[PDB]
């Protein structure tokens, strides 16, 4: 019933500078509030207990302060290994985590290399047809993907796939995968994915004829 | 001053001509009681005590223990894969009060506030040489033949946070519990006999106390979630029988405020051979009841409960009977009392 | 030295049951409470309930009042929690975590398990299909990849020459269709001059199928 807030969702800090995360209780909790790090795919980690104090093992660049409703988690300086998600657990009465802070790497906007595939004819022999839009290696992540067939905005019929953070040149990549039937995918001449990013002063659209 | 811990020793008047089980301990680990306790009243002082963390606890615990693993040898000992049979002759078993007190250079703080609830501040506090007599009753859900507060109910929780382990109800007015194994089918068939008036009325002033600790809001009672019948039972031992008894009539929401709710409350009980060991390390297994008219008298001191967490508690707050944790029967008793050194 | 190992990932047809163990070590087993915790995709992180390995008493959550209970064996240090009645939406890592207590209050987490996988969904084992994504004529490098489509369940690993090709490989998480079969791809940028000359082939594994498909992508 106790809910916790944590703000923001995601948090851009480049690599060296300080981290801030925050964790807003419903009810009061009085000092019985816990911070853990959650790696993909992995179990989450016990950083600081009891509001403040570290758990044996945690480097002296983390820090938890605060008390009442209002708590922080502070990264004096941000490792490769810190940049990852940030859960705060209260145990006041009953255990409710919040949603959790990804600690995403900050770096300068980068366009995405926008590219688009045709259905492979093994595919199409089988009786689908899957058309591909690639975005590849942005920053940062908000983007926006709109599927156009004959000049006919598509909906509903798409779904995306982003990965993670990559470790050498901080960007993201994204896949667009647009499905038809072979039926209708024989229906229409041109496929065309249109691309808006912060790094593209206009909208990109990439394309092809069947 | 200042807190400390050391080795205490233990006081008693026990018997050397007696084969009762906890006599034949005392004579060997005790020494005589003082006929003549001095206690020390230091005014204007107030002291910090903490029942939660009070190793005297530790210290009795090691000695029940030991005072079972001394005198209560079964035929079967169920450790591991091991079977271990040997002779199990019937004992007498009787539980005796034990005196806690400290060697030279240390001194007990007494806790003498009417309504002290375990965790904090004392204003009323003296010195002693012992504590006073406490009978090692090891029992679950219901405190058997301890002591009484002298005011109000108290609740006691160490409430670092809502998610409690324990909650000690200390009562203030003694419900005698009748458990008899009658003389004359099953020799097994046993049961307590409570009186429903008396029973009744405490457990609605116990509800009384609740709300003034939990918001003053609807205090629901219900049976035990999930445990061995040591726990789902009120577990204890009479004359060296084990006793297993069904107490969802004690906490029964409907007599709690107004029909026939008074009256005799006959709790179903049942004698088992086979245990769980609350020290404990594996089950074992005892020869069957003695012969007769087995028969334990007893004054409920206390209660042990259990709050159920994650609930919609909006409007209820439910309650279990609990423990299992032998401490917290300790605790119990030794809430008032901590050692300091000189 | 303390340690929690959960069992392997299920997988069960919704209406079903599963049970979840939980094997602890380094440490007094009948002395720390056992949590299970459950983490649904795209949900926070939500507590089901727990159990006091020593006798051993039981609280569970409201909401999963009447369809788990939680057991315990001390001989061998395990924790079973049993989830009857499974539902679509009960897919998720189901967490194990040890809780740290006083003498008189249950206080946070510090040792979790490593995570159960549990997928609830009316779809049966599939194999997975592979689909060539083509590259044709960008920007001086072009790029290609593979479109592992219609598989069940997860997860499927993809790799590139056998692990030879590593950079600029990036693999996609998997994307649930609404036939409820699982598909993912896999993409990779190469230099589009040694385009036509150097092979190129994703590698799949899908373990519950037993499936190995290797395919070769190559320009139209
Ligand atoms: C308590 O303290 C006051 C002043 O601090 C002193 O006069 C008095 O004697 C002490 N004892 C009592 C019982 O008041
Ligand atoms: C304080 O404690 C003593 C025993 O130590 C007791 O007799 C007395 O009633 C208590 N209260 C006051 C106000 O003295
Ligand atoms: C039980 O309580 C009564 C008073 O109600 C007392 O006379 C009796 O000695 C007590 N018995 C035990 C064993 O504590
Ligand atoms: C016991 O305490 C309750 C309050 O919790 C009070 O109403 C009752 O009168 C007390 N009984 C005795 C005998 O002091
Ligand atoms: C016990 O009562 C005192 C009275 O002031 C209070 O300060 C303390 O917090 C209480 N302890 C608990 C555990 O409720
Ligand atoms: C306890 O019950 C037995 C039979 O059930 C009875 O003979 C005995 O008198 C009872 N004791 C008391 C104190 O009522
Ligand atoms: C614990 O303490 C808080 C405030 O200190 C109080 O509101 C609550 O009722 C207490 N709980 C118990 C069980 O005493
Ligand atoms: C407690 O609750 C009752 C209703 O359940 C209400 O009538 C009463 O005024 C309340 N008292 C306090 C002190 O909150
Ligand atoms: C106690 O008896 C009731 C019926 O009166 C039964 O429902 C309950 O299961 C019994 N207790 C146990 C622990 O079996
Ligand atoms: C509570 O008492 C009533 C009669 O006073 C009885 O009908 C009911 O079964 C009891 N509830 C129990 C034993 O759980
Ligand atoms: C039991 O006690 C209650 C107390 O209010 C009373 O209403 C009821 O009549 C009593 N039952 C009898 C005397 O049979
Ligand atoms: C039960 O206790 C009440 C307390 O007032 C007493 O009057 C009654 O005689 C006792 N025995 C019964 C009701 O059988
Ligand atoms: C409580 O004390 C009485 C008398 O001292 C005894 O008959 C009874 O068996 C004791 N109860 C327990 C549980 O030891
Ligand atoms: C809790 O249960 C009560 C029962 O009447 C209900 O009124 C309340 O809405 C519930 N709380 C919720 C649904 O958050």
């Amino acid at each position: 019933e106790i809910v916790l807030t944590q703000s923001p969702a995601t948090l851009s800090v480049s690599p060296g500078e300080r981290a801030t995360l925050s964790c807003r209780a419903s009810q009061s909790v009085r000092s019985n509030l816990a911070w853990y790090q959650q790696r993909p795919g992995q179990a989450p980690r016990l950083l600081i207990y009891g509001t403040s104090t570290r758990a044996t093992g945690v480097p002296a660049r983390f820090s938890g302060r605060g008390s009442g409703t209002e708590f922080t988690l502070a990264i004096s300086s941000m490792q490769s290994e810190d940049f990852a998600v940030y859960l705060c657990l209260q145990y006041n009465n009953w255990w409710t985590f919040g949603q959790g802070t990804k600690v995403e790497i900050k770096r300068t906007v980068a366009a995405p290399s926008v590219f688009i595939f045709p259905p492979s004819d093994e595919q199409l022999k089988s009786g689908t047809a899957s058309v591909v839009c690639l975005l590849n290696n942005f920053y940062p992540r908000e983007a926006k993907v709109q599927w156009k067939v004959d000049n006919a905005l598509q909906s509903g019929n798409s779904q995306e796939s982003v990965t993670e953070q990559d470790s050498k040149d901080s960007t993201y990549s994204l896949s667009s995968t647009l499905t038809l039937s072979k039926a209708d995918y024989e229906k229409h001449k041109v496929y065309a994915c249109e691309v808006t990013h912060q790094g593209l002063s206009s909208p990109v659209t990439k394309s092809f004829n069947r | 001053w200042k807190d400390a811990d050391t080795t205490l020793f233990c006081a008693s008047d026990a018997k050397a001509h007696e084969t009762e089980v906890h006599n034949v301990w005392a004579t060997h680990a005790c020494v005589p009681t003082d006929p003549n306790p001095q206690e020390i009243h230091l005014e204007n002082v107030t002291e910090n005590f903490n029942m939660w963390k009070n190793n005297m606890v530790e210290q009795m615990q090691e000695d029940v223990i030991s005072l079972w693993d001394q005198s209560l040898q079964p035929c079967v000992k169920l450790t591991g894969g091991s079977v271990i049979k040997q002779a199990c002759p019937k004992i007498s078993f009787d539980p005796i009060p034990i005196h806690y007190c400290t060697p030279a250079g240390y001194v007990i703080l007494k806790c003498n506030d009417k309504n002290f609830n375990g965790t904090g501040p004392c204003k009323n506090v003296s010195s002693v040489q012992c504590t006073h007599g406490i009978k090692p009753v090891v029992s679950t859900q219901l405190l058997l033949n301890g002591s009484l507060a002298e005011e109000e109910i108290i609740i006691r929780s160490e409430n670092l946070t809502n998610n409690a382990k324990t909650i000690i109800v200390h009562l203030n007015k003694s419900v005698e519990i009748n458990c008899t194994r009658p003389s004359n089918g099953d020799i097994r068939k046993a049961y307590c006999e409570i009186n429903g008036t008396k029973w009744n009325k405490v457990l609605k002033q116990v509800t009384e106390k609740l709300k003034e600790h939990f918001n003053n809001k609807t205090i629901i009672f219900q049976p035990p979630s999930g445990g061995d019948l040591e726990i789902t039972m009120h577990h204890f031992n009479c004359r060296g029988e084990f006793f297993y008894c069904n107490t969802t009539q004690l906490f029964n929401n409907t007599c709690i405020g107004m029909k026939g709710c008074n009256g005799t409350i006959t709790l179903p009980c049942k004698i088992k051979q086979i245990i769980n060991m609350w020290q404990g390390t594996g089950q074992a297994m005892y020869a069957p009841p003695i012969d007769g008219k087995i028969n334990c008298v007893s004054n409920i001191t206390g209660i042990l409960l259990t709050r159920d967490g994650g609930a919609n508690n909006t409007s209820n707050e439910t309650f279990r009977p609990g423990g299992g944790n032998i401490k917290d029967n300790w605790r119990s008793e030794l809430y008032k009392y901590k050692v300091v050194q000189i | 030295q303390v340690q929690l190992v959960q069992s392997g990932a299920e997988v069960k047809k919704p209406g079903a049951s599963v049970t979840v163990s939980c094997q602890a070590s380094g440490y007094t087993f009948t002395n720390y409470y056992v949590h299970w915790v459950r983490q649904a995709p795209g949900q926070g992180l939500q507590l089901m309930g727990w159990i006091d390995p020593s006798w051993g008493r039981t609280n569970y959550a409201q909401n999963f009042q009447g369809r788990i209970t939680m057991t315990r064996d001390t001989s061998t240090s395990t924790v079973y929690m049993e989830m009857r009645s499974l539902r679509s939406e009960d897919t998720a890592v189901y967490y194990c975590a040890r809780n740290v207590a006083t003498e008189g209050s249950l206080l946070h987490y510090d040792y979790w398990g490593q995570g159960t996988l549990v997928t609830v969904s009316a779809a049966s084992t599939k194999g997975p299909s592979v689909f060539p994504l083509a590259p044709s004529s960008s920007g001086g490098t072009a790029a290609l990849g593979c479109l592992v489509k219609d598989y069940f369940p997860e997860p499927v690993t993809v790799s590139w020459n056998s692990g030879a090709l590593t950079s600029g490989v990036h693999t996609f998480p998997a994307v649930l269709q609404s036939s409820g079969l699982y598909s993912l791809s896999s993409v990779v940028t190469v230099p589009s001059s040694s385009l036509g000359t150097q092979t190129y082939i994703c590698n799949v594994n899908h373990k519950p199928s037993n499936t190995k498909v290797d395919k070769r992508v190559e320009p139209k």
